């Protein structure tokens, strides 16, 4: 789920992710342990996003033909529960 | 006023199965060394690409050299020991079958005894130099556990 931000000496890369690790056991080293790890980029365009500060101030996501699913329980009763208050 | 001197020094090698109860060794030959080992390298060191260090431990062995007078009594048990072979006598997990251990002794007092391990090389006959004399045999053994005795 997230993503990592990997700085060298003086570069700095942005949207990696972990892809392999290769940990080792041998009679040259036994109180540490000789590691080789692996990063891939995620590769996305328009790499800068454009982001509002105004939840109300934002463009309209598109959720197409899903099922009224049903399973209810009844009518008069949830609703003199919703207006009596209980 | 410190006294650094040789003279003196006696070795007992008891053994597993060969010689059960162990052999003395009190003659030295005079042209090699009678007894030396190599250097300890139990450390090691890799350098990172900051410009640090770093230290972590690795394995090392132990290794000693000992050289007799050829035609003693101790050269003849030496190379009984060399003789025997690992693949002979009984089995048991994890032993290092017949494992020789080496109790030696200081002129000044001092004891170290050493253990977890076997004999290695050796000669098998006599050799004549040009001047007539036979040279003298040595040996080399290898041991796991150093134990640190050093006591008075």
């Amino acid at each position: 789920d997230t993503l990592y931000k990997v700085i060298t000496r003086g570069m700095v890369f942005e949207r990696m992710m972990c892809t392999s690790e290769a940990l080792n056991q041998t009679p040259d080293m036994i109180s540490a342990t000789p590691a080789r790890l692996t990063f891939s980029q995620v590769l996305v365009q328009n790499p800068k996003p454009i982001m509002f500060r105004n939840a109300g101030d934002s463009s309209m996501i598109d959720r197409g033909l899903a099922l009224a699913e049903d399973v209810v329980g009844s009518a008069g009763d949830l609703f003199d529960y919703a207006v009596n208050g209980v | 006023m410190i006294n650094v001197s040789g003279f003196g020094t006696g070795i007992v090698i008891v053994s597993a199965s060969s010689f059960p109860m162990g052999f003395s060794l009190s003659k030295f030959a005079d042209d090699e060394s009678p007894i030396s080992s190599k250097e300890l390298e139990p450390f090691g060191y890799e350098m990172l690409y900051d410009g640090g260090l770093f230290a972590f431990d690795k394995a090392a062995p132990l290794e000693v050299s000992v050289s007799v007078i050829a035609g003693s009594e101790d050269d003849i048990n030496l190379r009984i020991l060399l003789n025997s072979k690992k693949g002979s006598f009984r089995f048991l997990p994890g032993i290092i079958p017949d494992m020789t251990t080496l109790v030696a002794t200081l002129p000044d007092g001092g004891r170290t005894v050493l253990s977890n391990g076997t004999i290695l090389k050796g000669p098998a006959i006599d050799t004549i130099q040009n001047t007539g004399r036979r040279k003298g045999n040595t040996y080399t053994f290898v041991f796991g556990s150093y134990l640190g005795a050093q006591t008075a």
